[PDB]
Parts: structure tokens; C-alpha cells; sequence
RNA sequence: UGUAUGGCAAGUCUAACCGGAGUAUCCGGGGAGGCACAGGGAAACCGACAUGGCCGCAGGGCUUGCCCGAGGGCCGCCGU
RNA sequence: UAUGCCAGCUGGUGGAUUGCUCGGCUCAGGCGCUGAUGAAGGACGUGCCAAGCUGCGAUAAGCUGUGGGGAGCCGCACGGAGGCGAAGAACCACAGAUUUCCGAAUGAGAAUCUCUAACAAUUGCUUCGCGCAAUGAGGAACCCCGAGAACUGAAACAUCUCAGUAUCGGGAGGAACAGAAAACGCAACGUGAUGUCGUUAGUAACCGCGAGUGAACGCGAUACAGCCCAAACCGAAGCCCUCACGGGCAAUGUGGUGUCAGGGCUACCUCUCAUCAGCCGACCGUCUUCACGAAGUCUCUUGGAAUAGAGCGUGAUACAGGGUGACAACCCCGUACUGAAGACCAGUACGCUGUGCGGUAGUGCCAGAGUAGCGGGGGUUGGAUAUCCCUCGCGAAUAACGCAGGCAUCGACUGCGAAGGCUAAACACAACCUGAGACCGAUAGUGAACAAGUAGUGUGAACGAACGCUGCAAAGUACCCUCAGAAGGGAGGCGAAAUAGAGCAUGAAAUCAGUUGGCGAUCGAGCGACAGGGCAUACAAGGUCCCUUGACGAAUGA
């Protein structure tokens, strides 16, 4: 059982979006967030640079960390970003909260899941 | 409700027969007893292996890969900007208590670097020279002969 | 956001920008953790005498006299846990660490979040406080630190429609249970926290349920008593500013 | 101290001179104005009015002051025994108020009239 | 040594102790040192894949079987 | 229906339960030696009446002085008699008087007494006389120096482990011990007395290389403080006792100088604010005690009693806690604020007096021996070749020399001067004072809330309990009847309550008396569960239930 009220809300909002709109991604991300913290994603930048492409939103079902270089102009969506991660992404792209990604894209289209 | 909290009424508290949880016999001896007899399993084998050199004749090098230096060049604006020039002795942490500084060659070198350190590996040179640049050995690093 | 400053008569005397920390998302689980730690860290070590019940040469007679193998002395059972006057089997021990640790960042985030909960009028009313305001926290001028009388602070809070909270706290409860015999007979609701800058308000401290604090050291406990976020607070203009870099 | 056990201990085990504070009663409006005090150590000879017991409303002279039991005997505030004898009902000075004082002592009068000390 | 939850994250945590104070709580300071950030070798000593290939779950895409396919799987290759 | 079974009712018995806390338990701060000037401890005394406790000592629950305190008092302990106190008692603080006998116990002996002037015994000084002094014994633990197990662990057991633990002998203090490098050895162009705390690290090291055992340098902190002899060169310039006189000590050396920034001596430069000795002598803080100290005891209702409810009002630098006939900031003590005193810090810091720091050149004048070191045998340690120590034997150099830097020898390099000595502060404990508590709450918590180390057991060493609660106030039951009766009983009186009447709040179960309902002297034993009948039932907190008929109608089904 989760103890964070904000994480509980995010999961509920991800579910509401997958059931209402035409998406399967937000319900898939919700299922990984309901799982234990150790299973959650701890993704560094060097991985988003390798597998992501432009005009396709990167969804991290965990947290983005600041190791490595990111050159690509990508919109990265996560539960949280480290202080350095958010700074390094905003220089070349855009660090967006998963809560914003649900309002901007409720259908969960043109999105890549990275772990 | 924990496991511990549900034990009142169980009699044996999960130990099986009440003839079980007694003394060290239930453990097969106290501590590491029988590590070579009845409980030899998954124990490191008996015996001596090797020797140790005296601690004050032991050198401890401070290591850093080219990948760490190269990934943080734009962030290291507090250092020299050449035609980049960086003294490795100022980058590595715990370089005070260490005997010498060594640059190892793991990863890629995407920039043109002029590195100054006490020691370099064969692969640390190949990657800096092959990506257009030099490797400068310190006056302390003049031990290689 | 903007926070309206009030003078000693309760009239609007300008307004200053409400600092960024008051927009920190309310996180009750983290606030509750910081309070649980503070309350546990002031708890004293205790334990029964290490030799209680062991001061006897009592021996068991063994088999033979139709009696249980219980250590006896002068035909009276002793020492063992099942015996009257015997030792306590697993008693409270002094050696036990009754303190809880907390990461500085996790504790600092809780102080910030508790400070932020103070800026929400609905949370403040949900916590229990009685008041007739829309804007919260109550921001008063630095000339508050110069007040000497308690009755003068009453008048200011009556002018600020925030005195109804002290009427809530003007009722002591005589607790159920033996805490009474140990000096913990009474308890009362927590009312208004007064955060100043130089010295804690000597004038406001005796008000029913009131707590006084300073912006350099105001913690999670005085900001959120019992771990419950949203305390009705009054800040000094300089306190509001100093509580920004926390 | 703050501990109840220690508070009652210090009161019940207080030395004779410290027991004077246990036999103090409040002064009337006129006497509070005249001497600048709220209360006084009740003396045998003072006139007092009962404010709380079954004898509430009655006036009388203080006949005895027992420091040991920390109680006073007031005139006509009695209990009738089985044989018919009228024995005094001990009163706690906290339930009593002083209407008139006995100032035969020069030291009690001096203490009552000075602003630096209290009686 | 696991697990659940929470903070921070290529870092993380302070210990003794110091200052403050509302004086055992609490606020600030303290990174000494620990663990992590490279390994292999008794030692001397040497020192690595920020991805080269193929499958493919979830998810996404399309003109609805076809593409992209993190994680995962099978290999290569690299250090000693 | 006898004996009797089950449940209940009234009354016992019993003392659980609930409520209460004069005691404990634990943590924290402060403080900390006593004794031949006879301690601590014990014995026996001591009161108007006095058995226990407490106090006290033949001046015996007390005497004197100063200060505080105050109209009361004569301890625990509420009696009777009597007495003391305004000539200022009680009570508290400080100081003083007295202070029996045994007790280190010291004139000698002795189960607390006795016999004929006593530092007994061992010492130092010495007027060689017990003339002047010292030691002895105690203390909660802490501290230092010695002696030193075993159960146990290794699943046996011997080395190892338990453990330098338990226990024993000796000894100091308020704290001990340690301590100004013959150091370290991140080997350095580096550190710089010592404890202690954190870490270094379960690392190095030990080990039937099994089980196990286990540092240090360094670093970050705490607190910081460095000095004196021996000898060289001087050579009585000196020291102790005494008011003095005078005496004693001292050439086998008192005293000066000096102490690795080596020193001395010789020749010079300059200078001192170092050091050592001595005088003066706190602030602040901390701990404790004390003085002062705001505001309702108004209305109505209930009550035995407002501290309750409703109404009106007040203080607050004070809404901590306690008391008071029930829930109290404003009734009483206190509490905040301010101020006073004592103790500790501390005879310390600062200040002062005096002395005088240091440098150059020359000089083989001086610089601690059974030592350094080697060997035999043991203990101890992580100490391994490379810990520390004991024992037996052997045994050096002289600064131009010597020791150390984790095997030995020689050289180099770096460090440092052993075999003489002193030393503040930071740290341990908890007797003592004070404070605190998510500790216990009378079979708990101390063995001990009570007569508690009490009663009691044992020749002795030693062992060792149980017992808390009337009531607002004793108003603690007058009078009368009965009786062998201060018994008990009856009647009666008090109180809100006696089913609060003395081990007296509440008053469970086991269980007992009486009694109610059900069963019962022809009948069979896990005592019941589930169904269904009899008989029994005040209210309350449950309100359903029966029969004709009718509607619906699964499986089944005439
Ligand atoms: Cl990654
Ligand atoms: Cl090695
Ligand atoms: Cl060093
Ligand atoms: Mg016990
Ligand atoms: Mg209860
Ligand atoms: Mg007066
Ligand atoms: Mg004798
Ligand atoms: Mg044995
Ligand atoms: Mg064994
Ligand atoms: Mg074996
Ligand atoms: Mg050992
Ligand atoms: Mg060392
Ligand atoms: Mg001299
Ligand atoms: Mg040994
Ligand atoms: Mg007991
Ligand atoms: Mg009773
Ligand atoms: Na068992
Ligand atoms: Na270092
Ligand atoms: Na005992
Ligand atoms: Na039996
Ligand atoms: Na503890
Ligand atoms: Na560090
Ligand atoms: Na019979
Ligand atoms: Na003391
Ligand atoms: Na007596
Ligand atoms: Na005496
Ligand atoms: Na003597
Ligand atoms: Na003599
Ligand atoms: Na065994
Ligand atoms: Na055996
Ligand atoms: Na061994
Ligand atoms: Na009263
Ligand atoms: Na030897
Ligand atoms: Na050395
Ligand atoms: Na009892
Ligand atoms: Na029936
Ligand atoms: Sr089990
Ligand atoms: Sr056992
Ligand atoms: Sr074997
Ligand atoms: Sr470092
Ligand atoms: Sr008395
Ligand atoms: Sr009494
Ligand atoms: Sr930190
Ligand atoms: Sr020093
Ligand atoms: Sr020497
Ligand atoms: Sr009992
Ligand atoms: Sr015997
Ligand atoms: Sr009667
Ligand atoms: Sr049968
Ligand atoms: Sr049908």
C-alpha cells in the first residue's frame, strides 16, 4: 500500500484517462506504479538519447536521473525528475510531469515507454 | 497486523513441534559450528591462500574513465578552454589521500581533449589521440622507465 | 501570490508577495513522519531493575516431593517469571534505542509542506480551527513584536475575526486513564501559532492553546501539531520573509 | 515541581513556619483596599465569613488555628455529638473570608501596612 | 540478508562535536568517515559495450496484416 | 416428598475488579571525601504518663548566638494532665555548646564491661622526653597496583574460548591513572605532551589457520600547558625548629647555576616581558534556596458539599502542577516577570612583584648501568621473526656516542636522546541535592508505599515475608431494654450514605446459609450441540407468533 497521496492521485488520474479516452498506455503505467518501488524505473539520460526520437513523447513509469548526455529535442514525461535531469532536459527539450501529459494527451498517442 | 502479532494462541509460534525451539542443538551448534562436518554446505573451503604486502608499501590510485571527463566538459567551464584542456588532478574526488591519479579508457571521447594526469592506460591514449588530441604526463608521472 | 499586511488595529496596511514555499504541495504523510520523529526523540529511556527478582539463592528441590521444579526459598517460590515476586521475563530495557532517524532533506521538505498547508483556508478549517476569514495565514506588521500586554493581542485577534479559535481552546480536558498520577491530567486543543522574527511573542504565549515561535527555528510540530496539517498561524512581515529560505 | 506526587508531598511534609501559607484566607473588599493584599494568614481573633460549606453565609470569630492539620475553628460553626456536646467543625481557610482583623500585635500590623512584605 | 514504504540520486548519509533556542525535543553547522561511482590478479601489475547483430512481451505507429519496438532473451565484442 | 441436581434471589465468606498514590523504577543536571580534635557503625540511655520509629546524649525529642519566621507551640501520634510563647516560642538557615559505653580503638584485659597513668604498634624529626608529627579505619560505585577460576563455547576435547571475566590481597582521590618523545613513519619540504569521544575497522594481526580473537598510525572532535632535577662550573653563600636565646641539619654537598629552542666554561652582541617563585583575586554561567507576585469566590437550578449546567464578569511576561466537601488561570499554595543569598566554577582567569628571553665564535668540561643489548625458561598480547612483562645467566658505548623507523647484519637516510622527577583542563561513578517520565500502580513496581532488612528461620556464614483506602466533618453512636457482661443483641442517635461503624471506597469468582423456579426416592454416566414439547417469567433495553382462505410456486411429484 502506497503512503504518498500525490502518487495515489496520479495513479487514479492515469486510470481515469485509460478508461475514458482511447489509451492503453496510461493504464499500463498505472499498473507499474501500483507495483513495488524497486520495480519502478530509474532511467538515466544516456538511455533516453539512445532509444527516443523527435515528436514522440518519452514516458518513464518511474524517475529520470541525470547521468549521461541528451542531445535530442524530446518531451520526456515522468513521475519525478532529479534536479540535474530536469535542468539537462530543458536545455535541449522539455521535462514534463506525467500529470500534464494526461491533460495534453489523454488518448496516449505517439508515445514511447522507456525504462 | 504483523506475523508476530498473530502468534498468541498458536502454542508453538511457528516452530513446529514444541520439542524444536530449545538450545543450540536446534542450530547444530553455536555460531559457525560444524562448518566442516554436518554443515559444510555453502561454506568457503578451509585453508590459507596467498600473502599480503605491508600496508605502508601499498599504493592506492584514484581512477577516472574518459567517459566521465568527456560527458562533463561543458559543465566544467571553471577549467581551461583551449583550441579543451583539463588537469585531471582537479576533477577526481579524494585526490588528496590517493597516491596518484590514473585515467582509464572506458567509453567514448566525443571532444578534443588535452588531459594532464600521473598515469594513462594504452586505451586512454588511443581514444584521446584518435579523436584529435594530446595526453600530457606530469613530472610525478615520469616513473615509466 | 499576495498576502495582505495588517496593522495593530486590524486594518489593511498594504500587501507583500507571499513566498514560494507556500506553494509547496501538501504532503501529510511526510509531515506526520517528521512529527512522529520529534515526539519519539524527546522520550526518556526506561526499564525495570536488571536484578529485580534475582536477589535470592532459591533452588528447586527437583523430583521427589510431589511438587513442580520451581525454585523455592523458605518454602516460597522465587526468581522465575511464573512466580509471584519473580523476574520480569522480557521487561522494558534501558539499552533500547527509542529515537527515530530522519534524513535532513525529508525533514526539511516536511517543514516546507507544513508551512504551505498554512496557506490553505479550507485545510485550516478542516484541521478544526474556528475563524471568519478567507485569506490565510494572517499577516501582521513587525510592530507586533513590541506588544507587551496579552489583552492587547486579544483585541487585535478580535479585530482580525480570528479569536474564535482561542474560545475553542479555552476548554481543558481531564484525560481518561492513569496519566493523571504522572502529571499528565490535562490537555487542550491547539489554537494559533504566532511566528515572529527576533524573540517569541511574550505577549501571546499565555493565550489558550497558543504556541509562539520564531521564523529561524519554527518546526513541523508547531506548524502541524500531532502531524495534522493546516494550523491557523499569524506571521510577522519579517517572519514571512525569513521563513522563505527554509 | 510539576509532578503531583511531589506537590502533595511538599504540602503535607512542610515545616511549621511554611505551614503558615496553608492557613491563608481572602480579605474583603474594604480590607484589600486598605492593606494592598488579596489574602492574609488567618489569626485567632479575626472575624470571618464562610463562603462555601454547609455553614455558607454565617459570620463568626476565629477561636483556634491548627497549623498541623491546616484548619481553623470558627465560632458557632459546630457539630452536635451524640451526647449533646457541640464540637467545632474544622474549616479550610480557602472556603473562608476575613471581615475584620485582630491587630493587637505590632508586628502583624507593621507587616500588613508595608508594601515590601506581605502578611 | 530480504521485503514494503518514503527522501535524495551518480551520488547519498552524516558521527563525535559546535552555535542557536522555545534548552534532553527542536533550527542551523559538522562529509571525519562509510557505502556506491570498475574490475581482474596471491602479488607485481594491468585496466572495461554513454551499443555491433538477431529474436521479441508490453506500449506506440499505419493505409489493420506491416513497421518502431524500452524492459527481457540469444550472440558478438571489451578488461583481467 | 426425604438425601439431592441446575439456575437465580437475600445475606455471608473472600478480596478480584475499577478508581486513588505518601512507594518504587529509569533517565538527566549539580555536587562529592570522612577519621586519633577518636570516624563510619553498634550498645545502652533519654519523654509527665512512652512499647516501636525518629531525634538526642547524663545539659539526652534537647542548650546558646546571629539571621529569617510568626501567634502560636509541646516529633511520628487526633490522649489525659500540665506547660511554654509579645522577655517574640514553634519552625528554618548558619555557627557554637554538650556529646555515656563499645567501635581503627591506641595503658592492660573483656561478648559494649573491668583493672592499675598510657599516641598500643610501626615510623620521621628530635630539646633523645611520646617533646612535635605521621600511619591505622570508613565510603554507592568509579580509580590504580597485585593474585586469578570454572561452568560455558569449539555441538566431544587438550591449545583456543568463557576471561584477565568472577572472586581474592593492597592502595589513592573527588575524581583516579596518563603526560611534554631515545614519539610517529598517510616516508614527508610532513605531525608534534596526555586522556577521552566519533571514525579508522571487524581493517592489519592472532588462531587444532577450527570455533573464535582483534589493535594502531592518521583523521574529525573535546580540552589544551608546559615544566623541575642529576652533572659540568661555583663551594657554605643554605635549610629546619624557636618569640628570642639557643638547638638540629649540611663538604658522603645545604645553596647558586643548569636541563636539546643542550647546558657549562672563555671572548664578545643585544636584550628581557619566556620561564619559575610569590601577592592579589573576580565577572559570567551553572546548581540550590528565598523575597515579591495579576484577576469572581456574583445570579439561578441541581447537590450533603459547586470545583457542574445556564447567565454575567476578570487577569494573563502568570492557561505549569497541587490544594480546596465534584471538571478552579481569577478560592488557597504556586506559576510568568524582577530581584536576593549560598555553593561550585576558583585561590582559577585577568592584573601585579620579582627573576631575566636570546644570539655569535671557541672548547672531545657535563648529560641517569646490571641499564641498552644477547641467550635459557615462562606469562601476556592482535603483535605476527615484528606486544608488553617476570625470572635465571651474560652484558656496551659516552654525543667524535646512542636508541628508533614491525626479521637479522653493515652502509646511507629520516626521527629522537632511555636508564631521574612534576604537571591544570576535557573523560569514570552516583553516595548526596534537585529535576524529569508514551515506565509500574499494592500478587505490580525495590525484598521493603505498612513495624522492612521489620516479624521470623539457621550454631554460623547467611536467609527473609505479608499487611495501603471510614467520613465533607468523628459528627467514631447519648439514652433505654437484655445479658455473667466496657461482649454481643434489640431499640435508638449521626450522616447524602452505616449494605461508609473501625483491616470501615468498590466488593468479582470459587464457595456457605436461607429461599424461589424447574426436576426428583423404577432408574444409567463427557454433563452438551441442533430440533421439538412441559412448566416458570413485573417494567426496561427484543416484537413478534398461531389458524381458515388466497397469491406465488424450484427440484420433486401423485
Ligand atoms: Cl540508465
Ligand atoms: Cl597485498
Ligand atoms: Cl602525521
Ligand atoms: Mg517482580
Ligand atoms: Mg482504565
Ligand atoms: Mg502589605
Ligand atoms: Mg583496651
Ligand atoms: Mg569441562
Ligand atoms: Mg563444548
Ligand atoms: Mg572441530
Ligand atoms: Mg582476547
Ligand atoms: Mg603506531
Ligand atoms: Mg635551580
Ligand atoms: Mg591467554
Ligand atoms: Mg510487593
Ligand atoms: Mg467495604
Ligand atoms: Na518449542
Ligand atoms: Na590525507
Ligand atoms: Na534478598
Ligand atoms: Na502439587
Ligand atoms: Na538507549
Ligand atoms: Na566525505
Ligand atoms: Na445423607
Ligand atoms: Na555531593
Ligand atoms: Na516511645
Ligand atoms: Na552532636
Ligand atoms: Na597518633
Ligand atoms: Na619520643
Ligand atoms: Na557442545
Ligand atoms: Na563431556
Ligand atoms: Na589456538
Ligand atoms: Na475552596
Ligand atoms: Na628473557
Ligand atoms: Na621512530
Ligand atoms: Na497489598
Ligand atoms: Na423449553
Ligand atoms: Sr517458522
Ligand atoms: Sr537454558
Ligand atoms: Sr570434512
Ligand atoms: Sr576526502
Ligand atoms: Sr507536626
Ligand atoms: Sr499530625
Ligand atoms: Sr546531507
Ligand atoms: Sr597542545
Ligand atoms: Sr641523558
Ligand atoms: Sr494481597
Ligand atoms: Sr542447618
Ligand atoms: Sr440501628
Ligand atoms: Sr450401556
Ligand atoms: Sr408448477
Amino acid at each position: 500500500s502506497k503512503t504518498n497521496p500525490r502518487l495515489s492521485s496520479l495513479i487514479a488520474d492515469l486510470k481515469s484517462a485509460a478508461r475514458s479516452s482511447g489509451g492503453a498506455v496510461w493504464g499500463d503505467v498505472a499498473e507499474r506504479l501500483e507495483k513495488p518501488r524497486r520495480t519502478h524505473a530509474e532511467v538515466n539520460l544516456g538511455r533516453i538519447e539512445r532509444y527516443a526520437q523527435e515528436d514522440e513523447t518519452v514516458v518513464v513509469p518511474g524517475k529520470v536521473l541525470g547521468s549521461g548526455v541528451l542531445q535530442k529535442d524530446v518531451t520526456v514525461a515522468a513521475v519525478d525528475f532529479s534536479g540535474t535531469a530536469e535542468t539537462k532536459i530543458d536545455q535541449v527539450g522539455e521535462a514534463v510531469s506525467l500529470e500534464q501529459a494526461i491533460e495534453n494527451n489523454p488518448e496516449g498517442s505517439h508515445v514511447r515507454v522507456i525504462r | 497486523t504483523s506475523k508476530k502479532k498473530r502468534q498468541r494462541g498458536s502454542r508453538t509460534h511457528g516452530g513446529g513441534s514444541h520439542k524444536n525451539r530449545r538450545g543450540a542443538g536446534h542450530r547444530g551448534g553455536r555460531g559457525d559450528a560444524g562448518r566442516d562436518k554436518h554443515e559444510f554446505h555453502n561454506h568457503e573451503p578451509l585453508g590459507k591462500s596467498g600473502f599480503k604486502r605491508p600496508q605502508k608499501v601499498q599504493e592506492e590510485a584514484a581512477t577516472i574513465d574518459v567517459r566521465e571527463i568527456d560527458e562533463n566538459v561543458t559543465l566544467l567551464a571553471a577549467d581551461d578552454v583551449a583550441e579543451f584542456r583539463v588537469d585531471v588532478r582537479d576533477v577526481v574526488e579524494e585526490a588528496d589521500d590517493a597516491d596518484y591519479v590514473k585515467v582509464l579508457g572506458a567509453g567514448q571521447v566525443r571532444h578534443e581533449l588535452t588531459l594532464i594526469a600521473d598515469d594513462f592506460s594504452e586505451g586512454a591514449r588511443e581514444k584521446v589521440e584518435g579523436a584529435g588530441g594530446s595526453v600530457e604526463l606530469t613530472d610525478l608521472g615520469e616513473e615509466r622507465q | 501570490m499576495q498576502a495582505t499586511i495588517y496593522d495593530l488595529d486590524g486594518n489593511t496596511d498594504g500587501e507583500v508577495d507571499l513566498p514560494d514555499v507556500f506553494e509547496t504541495p501538501v504532503r501529510s504523510d511526510l509531515i506526520g513522519k517528521a512529527v512522529r520523529a520529534a515526539q519519539a526523540n524527546r522520550k526518556q529511556d526506561y526499564g525495570s531493575d536488571e536484578y529485580a527478582g534475582l536477589r535470592t539463592p532459591a533452588e528447586s528441590f527437583g523430583s521427589g516431593r510431589g511438587q513442580a521444579h520451581v525454585p523455592k526459598q523458605d518454602g516460597r517460590a522465587r526468581r522465575v517469571p511464573q512466580a509471584v515476586k519473580g523476574r520480569s521475563a522480557h521487561p522494558p530495557k534501558t539499552e533500547k534505542d527509542r529515537s527515530l532517524d530522519l534524513n535532513d532533506k525529508e525533514r526539511q521538505l516536511a517543514v516546507r509542506s507544513a508551512l504551505a498547508a498554512t496557506a490553505d483556508a479550507d485545510l485550516v478549517a478542516d484541521r478544526g480551527h474556528e475563524f471568519d476569514r478567507d485569506e490565510v495565514p494572517v499577516v501582521v506588521s513587525d510592530d507586533f513584536e513590541d506588544l507587551v500586554k496579552t489583552q492587547e493581542v486579544v483585541s487585535l485577534l478580535e479585530a482580525l475575526d480570528v479569536h474564535a479559535d482561542i474560545d475553542r481552546a479555552d476548554e481543558t480536558k481531564i484525560k481518561a486513564g492513569q496519566g493523571s498520577a504522572r502529571g499528565r491530567k490535562y490537555r487542550r486543543p491547539a489554537s494559533i501559532l504566532f511566528v515572529t522574527s527576533d524573540e517569541p511573542s511574550t505577549a501571546a504565549r499565555n493565550l489558550a492553546g497558543a504556541d509562539v515561535a520564531t521564523a529561524s527555528e519554527v518546526n513541523t510540530e508547531d506548524l502541524a501539531p500531532g502531524g495534522a496539517p493546516g494550523r491557523l498561524t499569524v506571521f510577522t512581515e519579517s517572519a514571512l520573509a525569513e521563513v522563505a529560505e527554509r | 515541581s510539576k509532578q503531583p506526587d511531589k506537590q502533595r508531598k511538599s504540602q503535607r511534609r512542610a515545616p511549621l513556619h511554611e505551614r503558615h501559607k496553608q492557613v491563608r484566607a481572602t480579605l474583603s473588599a474594604d480590607l484589600r483596599e486598605e492593606y494592598g493584599q488579596r489574602n492574609v494568614r488567618v489569626n485567632a481573633g479575626d472575624t470571618v465569613e464562610v463562603l462555601r460549606g454547609d455553614f455558607a453565609g454565617e459570620e463568626g470569630e476565629v477561636i483556634n488555628v491548627d497549623l498541623d492539620k491546616a484548619v481553623i475553628h470558627v465560632e458557632d460553626v459546630t457539630l452536635e455529638k451524640t451526647d449533646g456536646e457541640e464540637v467545632p467543625r474544622p474549616l479550610d481557610t480557602s472556603n473562608v473570608r476575613v471581615t475584620d482583623l485582630d491587630l493587637e500585635d505590632e508586628k502583624r500590623e507593621a507587616r500588613l501596612e508595608s508594601e515590601d512584605d506581605s502578611a
